[PDB]
């Protein structure tokens, strides 16, 4: 609820706010911008509604079914990128929000190691924006694909369970009237020394999420950890990997060569499953015979996603030497611990690292 | 006089439990099922066994059953120690409950005299009221005034007791030890109301009711307002109450 509120009538000369903005992103990384001159162009979002005439092929509107036209707006002078829709009122708000984005870029990416490379949208004009028009269960967690993204919205906030801002692992939501929300991408979280976060999005009352990203170059030299993988290819793989793709050959090839890396939703099961069986070991001097009907809602309450026997079968397929698959006389699957002690945290850390290494070897040999 | 008789009756009870295995294939000869019953409860560790009195009445021409039958409260820790020794030798947080059932004689509530105090009895009737289960202190962990030493004190089902001497000769005081609940096993304790059946009431008499206590896992089985038959020990309460170990829904 504590969001920083600033005025816009005195930051027009750009000489009093840079230090404060740099200081304020150490704890709060969702910015709110008010009182601009867009009080008569912002309510003119009723022009681009019913076009529906061209296919996707990674440019323009991915028109998926009368309910969604996601315009992945490509840039104009870069190679392999050419996209021009009508969008007159959206061109006016794109010009004002792009000047607002370059204004925020010049006032906040100057406090890092490079203050001329990250704003390289001024020269080559590298922009691939997300005009997600939800016109007349929802989509996955969307972080901004650029390095800085300012957007008009209704509420625009949620929180997935992880170690990030508002760390209480619950979906938090605040409502904001007549303003803009700023969120930065993941490449600026690696550029700045760990001061950013992520934020999930969904169907808001102002459903047209016009995400205008900065979108760094095709050949921008990122440091040592990302020298081989450019910003364009990695973020384009993320752009083509989150929604459904059924138009052409290459992003479907990227989806069948990249969506089999979903071991993090099952190997994290291995970061918590032994804990609960050990919790059953320090409380039931019954020799720990477990029942599937009592171990299933325990891990289903520990993890919000669906947990059924396919994960148990996948864990049996990847690591069979640490568990049993022996059935009893009644007809159900039983599984116990082969350790003679209750649990040792060093051996548990070694077993978790060996499970991670075995799944990584399976990911290397499956492709 | 029962200090040397208790070890002999403990040896007789463990010989009864040790000499009888299972040879019950093809409905041939009979032998008792107790070792497989202990082997079945090894996984679940409830230890709330059921021993038939009709199956115990064949040894020593019934004389072992008649001697246990009158001195049941004086022979009960020897019986549980013999049961503990046979499960300690046949198998590797320890509570025990020995229940007796199927008596050949059914006694009413009007034929209870003071000659059967401490003996076992079969009481049949109807349940009038029930009391919600509450923890029974059973045994507590007392700490000393200066030693801070743990003492495992065994209650005698009468009232809040207190030790007399500290075992460690670091002190010999008799002041107030303090109670401790960590190392003190607790058993659910219920108190229900049994009353005389409508078909065996005398002419002009009143259907006299009585309160019966119950522990172990014999609680939460007796349904209210149903004819019930209990098997237990007559224990006095400072009033003549009862302790049941077996519950059944007769009628």
């Amino acid at each position: 609820l504590r969001v920083p509120v600033i005025d816009l009538n005195r930051v027009s000369d750009e000489e009093q706010l840079l230090p404060v903005v740099r200081a304020i992103l150490l704890q709060h990384d969702t910015f709110l911008l008010k009182n601009y001159a867009n009080k008569a162009v912002l309510d003119a979002l009723l022009a681009g509604l019913t076009t529906k005439d061209l296919p996707d092929t990674s440019q323009g509107f991915d028109a998926n079914f009368v309910w969604l036209e996601q315009y992945i707006f490509d840039t104009d002078p870069q190679l392999r990128f050419d996209r021009k829709c009508r969008n007159e009122s959206l061109c006016s708000i794109y010009s004002r929000l792009f000047k607002l984005g370059l204004f925020f870029a010049q006032l906040c990416v100057k406090s890092v190691v490079s203050s001329a490379e990250l704003q390289d949208c001024i020269s080559t004009s590298h922009y691939a924006t997300k005009l997600t028009r939800y016109f007349n269960r929802d989509y996955v967690t969307f972080l901004p694909t650029g390095v800085l993204t300012i957007f008009p919205c209704a509420k625009a906030i949620r929180y997935k369970p992880s170690t990030m801002a508002t760390t209480d692992n619950s979906w938090v939501s605040i409502d904001e009237p007549d303003c803009l929300l700023f969120h930065t991408g993941t490449l600026l979280a690696r550029w700045s020394q760990g001061m950013h976060t992520t934020s999930p999005l969904q169907i808001d009352p102002r459903a047209n999420i016009v995400s205008l990203t900065i979108w760094p170059p095709l050949t921008t030299p990122i440091s040592s950890k990302g020298e081989g993988t450019i910003a364009n290819h990695l973020l384009e793989q993320q752009i083509k990997a989150f929604p459904k793709v059924a138009q052409q050959y290459y992003p479907r090839e990227l989806s069948i060569l990249r969506l089999q890396d979903a071991m993090k939703f099952v190997k994290e099961l291995f970061t918590v499953c032994e804990t609960v069986l050990s919790l059953n070991a320090l409380s039931r001097s019954t020799g720990v015979p477990p029942e599937l009907h009592v171990l299933l809602p325990q891990i289903s309450s520990m993890m919000k996603r669906k947990i059924v026997q396919d994960d148990i079968l996948k864990l049996l397929t990847i690591w069979s030497d640490a568990y049993v698959v022996e059935l009893n006389s009644r007809g159900e699957l039983t599984m116990n611990l082969p350790k003679r002690d209750n649990l040792t945290t060093l051996t548990n850390k070694s077993r978790t690292l060996a499970f991670v290494e075995r799944a990584e070897s399976w990911y290397q040999q499956v492709i | 006089v029962d200090d040397v008789t208790g070890e002999k009756v403990r040896e007789a009870f463990e010989q009864f439990l040790e000499d009888f295995s299972v040879q019950s294939t093809d409905t041939g000869e009979v032998e008792k099922v107790y070792r497989a019953q202990i082997e079945f409860m090894k996984i679940y560790d409830l230890n709330t066994i059921y021993i038939d009195y009709q199956h115990l009445s064949m040894r020593e021409n019934g004389a072992l059953a008649m001697a246990i039958s009158e001195q049941y409260y004086r022979f009960l820790p020897f019986l549980q120690k013999g049961l503990r020794r046979v499960v300690r030798k046949y198998a590797p947080e320890r509570v025990f409950q020995i229940s007796f059932f199927n008596l050949p004689t059914v006694h009413r509530i009007r034929d209870i005299r003071s000659e059967k105090i401490g003996s076992l009895l079969s009481i049949s009737g109807t349940v009038t009221r029930t009391s919600e289960v509450r923890p029974e202190l059973y045994k507590a962990s007392f700490t000393c005034d200066m030693c801070r030493a743990i003492v495992d004190n065994v209650e005698q089902s009468f009232k809040y007791t207190e030790p007399t001497f500290c075992p460690n000769p670091s002190c010999e005081n008799r002041a107030f030890w303090t109670l401790n609940v960590t190392r003190s096993r607790f058993l659910d304790w219920q108190k229900v109301r049994i009353q005389e059946n409508a078909n065996e009431i005398p002419t002009g008499s009143m259907p006299r009711t009585l309160d019966v206590i119950l522990r172990g896992d014999s609680v939460e089985r007796a349904k209210p307002g149903d004819r019930c038959k209990f098997t237990g020990v007559e224990i006095v309460v400072p009033k003549i109450s009862f302790l049941a170990c077996h519950v059944i829904s007769i009628g």
